[PDB]
RNA sequence: AGCCGGUAGCGGGCGUGGAUCCCUGGAUGUCCGAAUGGGGGAACCCGGCCGGCGGGAACGCCGGUCACCGCGCGCGCGGGGGGAACCUGGGGAACUGAAACAUCUCAGUACCCAGAGGAGAGGAAAGAGAAAUCGACUCCCUGAGUAGCGGCGAGCGA
RNA sequence: UGGUUCGUGGAGCCAUGGGGGAAUCUGGGCGGACCACCGCCUAAGGCUAAGUACUCCGGGUGACCGAUAGCGCACCAGUAC
RNA sequence: GUAGGGAAACCGAGUCCGAACAGGGCGCAGCGGCCGCAAAGUCCGCGGCCGUGGACCCGAAACCGGGCGAGCUAGCCCUGGCCAGGGUGAAGCUGGGGUGAGACCCAGUGGAGGCCCGAACCGGUGGGGGAUGCAAACCCCUCGGAUGAGCUGGGGCUAGGAGUGAAAAGCUAACCGAGCCCGGAGAUAGCUGGUUCUCCCCGAAAUGACUUUAGGGUCAGCCUCAGGCG
RNA sequence: CGUAGGGUUAGGCGGGACCUAAGGUGAAGCCGAAAGGCGUAGCCGAAGGGCAGCCGGUUAAUAUUCCGGCCCUUCCCGCAG
RNA sequence: UGGUGUUGGCUCUUGGUCGCGCCUGCGUAGGAUAGGUGGGAGCCUGUGAACCCCCGCCUCCGGGUGGGGGGGAGGCGCCGGUGAAAUACCACCCUGGCGCGGCUGGGGGCCUAACCCUCGGAUGGGGGGACAGCGCUUGGCGGGCAGUUUGACUGGGGCGGU
RNA sequence: GGGCCUGACUGCGAGGCCUGCAAGCCGAGCAGGGGCGAAAGCCGGGCCUAGUGAACCGGUGGUCCCGUGUGGAAGGGCCAU
């Protein structure tokens, strides 16, 4: 539940649809719908803590772009960015993008 | 997912090597112990730049040396010593050798490098292996004479 | 050429040396308010530092300064709040209609929220769609209640 | 799942919450499932006047009202209550 | 509008069904003396009626959105306060008795308790009165509790399909089986009501069929107008 | 009640420049489409804690406030120990 | 509640599979047990024959194959017996099975480092642990809640009847 | 009661019955290809009047009508059920 730090991704909202009968591709008379009401697809949030300069920070990130905090450490060694808080490491980091 | 190793690791494989491995595994265990690295474009090529680089500077000894077959092999040390028909009353080392190298025939040499197990005690002619490289062994014909 | 607002009166003044009045700029602008030194039951209370007043150390007053967040190497810049409609974005009903009702409708409307700005949005083809064509986007007319969509119902509608 | 006229339909297109997951022009997307052929176009970065909407405000004008009308208020009204 | 027919391909004064040159469906064809006149059609105005809109006006009970409310009331939380006087007399304790030791018994002392009587205080049983009241719940008489699950001040928290409830669908600001305000909103109302000057001509129906229909509709019957026929 | 004029005097009463209670708010931190919801510290929050004034006189109207008498608190500075 | 992501390491056991080493096939008939389709008219042997004894392994009870040791210059085909197809020898592939391996599905154990909890101490310790949680998706239970439906005629309505 | 047969037709259909609609009903005749009969002729189910169900959605056989740039295909139409 929120938002990917990395790719934005946020909660969206969808309809989820319930249906009846068979197919007509099937022989059937055809689909009925039963019911339609509003959920929520949340991204695939998970927390991906590493260290950077000593200091240990954490993400909260897409799955899909978990990948993406990695790479992103890689480019961070080209940073003056020890004696920063993690607050700012992240910042720095996050810049990258 | 493909990590390249910092070490050798037992049934995975050898430093430097590219190995595929589950991304949990490479995350969690092996970059975070500094056991490997992501085999990214980026880093890729700095291995390649090492593997490149040792490559230079070995083939680079495997030269220094062969060219020190070409300037010892063609000649004869030639030592005089203070002696009497065949054996030497001081003696000639391996630090003599190396010492007596350099004042003629020029070539400087490590004493410590020549294959010299007990100090030469008497006259004739030696064949001596200098070895200044594994696999570039080289002879150094030794002629120790009187006077 | 009168004038000291509505507003006359008492009691006094000003104006051709150009008043009142009108326009522009500037100065002053208690306290509250985003309200921002801190607190707080808005318009009250209580402080730190520098400077000043009083006989002035206690006490009090005056001037200056002191919130937080963001961006940039403590300092700079910026933000915050408001605005009748309009605008975009994030959320998003129900009565009702279907002569009952659930899909459908009402309607992406009402409304909440964020954001802008004098507009906003969109915009320079990974387009259209049959022409061997056109040539960003927006807006009006038309195409057309067409094509279609639709418990192929009510209706919806490029 | 949403958007489109498209309510699962032969359902493409545009968008994307989940999973998998490329290539750099001999690359890719598209022309309504799919395939071939023939064409169109170049995704995954950004900006961009004008023509458009509105009316708190100023002005002009009414086969508009004329104090029970016309704004709730012609008046000290978002007041008294 | 000038061509229609056909699901369509398509043909075309025809076309569709069909084997059909059959049969059928649906279609095709001005006046006068080249002149004028009329006309298909179409544009604009006017009027009647229809569709979409709140669509003749007024009226629900309700539904939904967003806010406002626990200064009333309900519960809980923090901190305070209050409860005249009288009565009963638990445990314990002391002493006496008892016994092997005891239990236990008696006396005194003691002062317990959702104990008793009864003010304040909190209630509200029965009756009478009040009934355009003194009062939108009062008054008098009577009556319940009154150290407790007691009462009460101040400061707080919990709310709308939600709170709170020693439970009555009670209470949540004098009407709660779902609060109030504003908005959707002119909801909807096949129901009730109301519908405004004058004269003149005509003049019904209350049936049939069908209808989640029966006090509502569609068609038909019956009224009226315009044109034609005769 | 209409018009006017007067009238409320504090280091010691009450509250503030003191403390904390429920609760509220809230660096850190956590969470949530937006709005926003939480949250040890801290801060706010009293009719609880802390804190120095009694008796009399006086006005048309104020008085532990003015006056009189007798007492007291804190802060600043100084002197002495 | 299945699948999948977050989600990892080692092992055992099973199942799928491919890659090898392999072994393996018993009708009339034909010496003996003939799996196919070709190459095939010759092969083998101090890389010690005819044959003698002991073990393994399937065992159509006749053997087959794998080993150990003597003997240590011998044996089987082609022909022909021969049947559907015939013999030595080399392949490409089956039936079934075995052991190594890859790649995997299912179970069991263990591990730690994701993740969770916890510890005056926190780049760490301890505990749980790839479970749980959480994302997407599957099917189910579900008046806890929501929206509704619950016919008409009728000597009133209901009940009955229609 | 028996013999032969499948008219328990295909393409139509003048004209009517009934009737608010939509339905329902009767039907001579012509053409195609048949059955029975020597022929006249009869036969488009049953002496008759009940034995039934609009449209929507869908199934199956046929047709080869449409096919989203084009050829196909998907999907539809049409006839039958
Ligand atoms: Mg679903
Ligand atoms: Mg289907
Ligand atoms: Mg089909
Ligand atoms: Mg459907
Ligand atoms: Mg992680
Ligand atoms: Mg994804
Ligand atoms: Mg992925
Ligand atoms: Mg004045
Ligand atoms: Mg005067
Ligand atoms: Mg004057
Ligand atoms: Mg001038
Ligand atoms: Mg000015
Ligand atoms: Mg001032
Ligand atoms: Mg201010
Ligand atoms: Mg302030
Ligand atoms: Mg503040
Ligand atoms: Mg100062
Ligand atoms: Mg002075
Ligand atoms: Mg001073
Ligand atoms: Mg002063
Ligand atoms: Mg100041
Ligand atoms: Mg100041
Ligand atoms: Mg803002
Ligand atoms: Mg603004
Ligand atoms: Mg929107
Ligand atoms: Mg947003
Ligand atoms: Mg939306
Ligand atoms: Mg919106
Ligand atoms: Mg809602
Ligand atoms: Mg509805
Ligand atoms: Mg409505
Ligand atoms: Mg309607
Ligand atoms: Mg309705
Ligand atoms: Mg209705
Ligand atoms: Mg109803
Ligand atoms: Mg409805
Ligand atoms: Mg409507
Ligand atoms: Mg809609
Ligand atoms: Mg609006
Ligand atoms: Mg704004
Ligand atoms: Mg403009
Ligand atoms: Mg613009
Ligand atoms: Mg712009
Ligand atoms: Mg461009
Ligand atoms: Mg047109
Ligand atoms: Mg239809
Ligand atoms: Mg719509
Ligand atoms: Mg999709
Ligand atoms: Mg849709
Ligand atoms: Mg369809
Ligand atoms: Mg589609
Ligand atoms: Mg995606
Ligand atoms: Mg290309
Ligand atoms: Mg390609
Ligand atoms: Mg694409
Ligand atoms: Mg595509
Ligand atoms: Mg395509
Ligand atoms: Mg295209
Ligand atoms: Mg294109
Ligand atoms: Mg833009
Ligand atoms: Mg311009
Ligand atoms: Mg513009
Ligand atoms: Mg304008
Ligand atoms: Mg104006
Ligand atoms: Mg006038
Ligand atoms: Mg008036
Ligand atoms: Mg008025
Ligand atoms: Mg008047
Ligand atoms: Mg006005
Ligand atoms: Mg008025
Ligand atoms: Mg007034
Ligand atoms: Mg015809
Ligand atoms: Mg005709
Ligand atoms: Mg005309
Ligand atoms: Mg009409
Ligand atoms: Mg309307
Ligand atoms: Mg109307
Ligand atoms: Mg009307
Ligand atoms: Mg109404
Ligand atoms: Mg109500
Ligand atoms: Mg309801
Ligand atoms: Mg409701
Ligand atoms: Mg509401
Ligand atoms: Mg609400
Ligand atoms: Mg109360
Ligand atoms: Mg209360
Ligand atoms: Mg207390
Ligand atoms: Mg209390
Ligand atoms: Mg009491
Ligand atoms: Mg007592
Ligand atoms: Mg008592
Ligand atoms: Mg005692
Ligand atoms: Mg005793
Ligand atoms: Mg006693
Ligand atoms: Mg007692
Ligand atoms: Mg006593
Ligand atoms: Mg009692
Ligand atoms: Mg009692
Ligand atoms: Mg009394
Ligand atoms: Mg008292
Ligand atoms: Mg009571
Ligand atoms: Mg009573
Ligand atoms: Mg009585
Ligand atoms: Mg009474
Ligand atoms: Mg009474
Ligand atoms: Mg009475
Ligand atoms: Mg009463
Ligand atoms: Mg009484
Ligand atoms: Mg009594
Ligand atoms: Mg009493
Ligand atoms: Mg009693
Ligand atoms: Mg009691
Ligand atoms: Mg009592
Ligand atoms: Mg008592
Ligand atoms: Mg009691
Ligand atoms: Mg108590
Ligand atoms: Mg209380
Ligand atoms: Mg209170
Ligand atoms: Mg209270
Ligand atoms: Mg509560
Ligand atoms: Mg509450
Ligand atoms: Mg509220
Ligand atoms: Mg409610
Ligand atoms: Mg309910
Ligand atoms: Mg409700
Ligand atoms: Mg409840
Ligand atoms: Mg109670
Ligand atoms: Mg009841
Ligand atoms: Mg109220
Ligand atoms: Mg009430
Ligand atoms: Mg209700
Ligand atoms: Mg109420
Ligand atoms: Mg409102
Ligand atoms: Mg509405
Ligand atoms: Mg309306
Ligand atoms: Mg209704
Ligand atoms: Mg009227
Ligand atoms: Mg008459
Ligand atoms: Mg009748
Ligand atoms: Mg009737
Ligand atoms: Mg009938
Ligand atoms: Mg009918
Ligand atoms: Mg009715
Ligand atoms: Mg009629
Ligand atoms: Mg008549
Ligand atoms: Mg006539
Ligand atoms: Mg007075
Ligand atoms: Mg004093
Ligand atoms: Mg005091
Ligand atoms: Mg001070
Ligand atoms: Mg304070
Ligand atoms: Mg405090
Ligand atoms: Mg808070
Ligand atoms: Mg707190
Ligand atoms: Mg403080
Ligand atoms: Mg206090
Ligand atoms: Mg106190
Ligand atoms: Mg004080
Ligand atoms: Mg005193
Ligand atoms: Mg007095
Ligand atoms: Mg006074
Ligand atoms: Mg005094
Ligand atoms: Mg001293
Ligand atoms: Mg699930
Ligand atoms: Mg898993
Ligand atoms: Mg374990
Ligand atoms: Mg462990
Ligand atoms: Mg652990
Ligand atoms: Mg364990
Ligand atoms: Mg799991
Ligand atoms: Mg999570
Ligand atoms: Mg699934
Ligand atoms: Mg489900
Ligand atoms: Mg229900
Ligand atoms: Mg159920
Ligand atoms: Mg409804
Ligand atoms: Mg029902
Ligand atoms: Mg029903
Ligand atoms: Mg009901
Ligand atoms: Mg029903
Ligand atoms: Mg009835
Ligand atoms: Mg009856
Ligand atoms: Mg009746
Ligand atoms: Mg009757
Ligand atoms: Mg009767
Ligand atoms: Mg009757
Ligand atoms: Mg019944
Ligand atoms: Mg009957
Ligand atoms: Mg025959
Ligand atoms: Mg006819
Ligand atoms: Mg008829
Ligand atoms: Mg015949
Ligand atoms: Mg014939
Ligand atoms: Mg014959
Ligand atoms: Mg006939
Ligand atoms: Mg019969
Ligand atoms: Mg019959
Ligand atoms: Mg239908
Ligand atoms: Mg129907
Ligand atoms: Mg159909
Ligand atoms: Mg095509
Ligand atoms: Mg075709
Ligand atoms: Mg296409
Ligand atoms: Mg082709
Ligand atoms: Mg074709
Ligand atoms: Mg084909
Ligand atoms: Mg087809
Ligand atoms: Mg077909
Ligand atoms: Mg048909
Ligand atoms: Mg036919």
């Amino acid at each position: 539940s929120k938002v990917c730090e990395i790719s934005g991704k946020r909660p969206i909202v969808a309809n989820s649809i319930q249906r009846r009968g068979k197919a007509k591709r099937e022989g059937g008379v055809g689909k009925k719908t039963t019911g339609i009401s509003k959920r929520r697809q949340y991204p695939n949030l998970q927390k991906v803590r590493v260290r950077v300069a000593g200091q240990e920070i954490t993400f909260r990130v897409a799955a899909s772009h978990i990948p993406k905090v990695y790479e992103l450490v890689e480019r961070a060694k080209g940073l003056k960015l020890e004696g920063l808080s993690p607050k700012e490491i992240k910042k720095e980091l996050l810049k990258l993008l | 997912m493909k990590v390249i190793l910092l070490e050798p690791l037992e049934n995975l494989g050898d430093v430097g090597q590219v190995v595929d491995v589950k991304p949990g595994y490479a995350r969690n265990y092996l970059l975070p112990r500094g056991l490997a690295v992501l085999a990214t474009e980026s880093n890729l090529k700095a291995l390649e730049a090492r593997i490149r680089a040792q490559a230079k500077r070995l083939a680079e000894r495997k030269a220094e040396a062969e060219r020190l077959k070409e300037i010892l092999e063609n000649l004869t040390l030639t030592i005089p010593v203070r002696a009497g028909e065949t054996k030497i009353y001081g003696s000639v080392t391996a630090k003599d050798i190396a010492e007596a190298l350099s004042r003629q025939h020029g070539v400087t040499i490590d004493p410590k490098r020549l294959a010299l197990e007990k100090p030469i005690k008497e006259l004739g002619e030696y064949v001596l292996t200098y070895k200044p490289h594994p696999e570039v062994p080289i002879q150094l014909k030794v002629s120790v004479v009187a006077q």
